[PDB]
């Protein structure tokens, strides 16, 4: 399933990198290239099964300490 | 391989 990420599921990783203090650019689209192994240039570019998963580990990261 | 489910920092 390659359909391409969503808005709402958007909204809500940047919701969690802003309250993480943390940027696609620097932070998740690297982690993301290393995860998935492939070239991911923008957060556009995420499949929704791809940014589930990123989301569920910045809920973890926002979840575990302040 | 390293994935989502696993305890990497961030």
């Amino acid at each position: 399933d390659i359909t391409p990420v969503n808005d709402e599921t958007m909204q809500e990783i940047n919701t969690l990198l802003i309250a993480l203090d943390k940027t696609w650019d620097d932070d998740l689209l690297p982690l993301c290239s290393q995860i998935f192994r492939r070239d991911i240039r923008a957060s556009s570019e995420l499949t929704q099964a791809e940014a589930v998963k990123a989301l569920g580990f910045l809920k973890q990261k926002a979840a575990e300490q302040k | 391989w390293m994935d989502f489910d696993d305890d990497i920092p961030f």
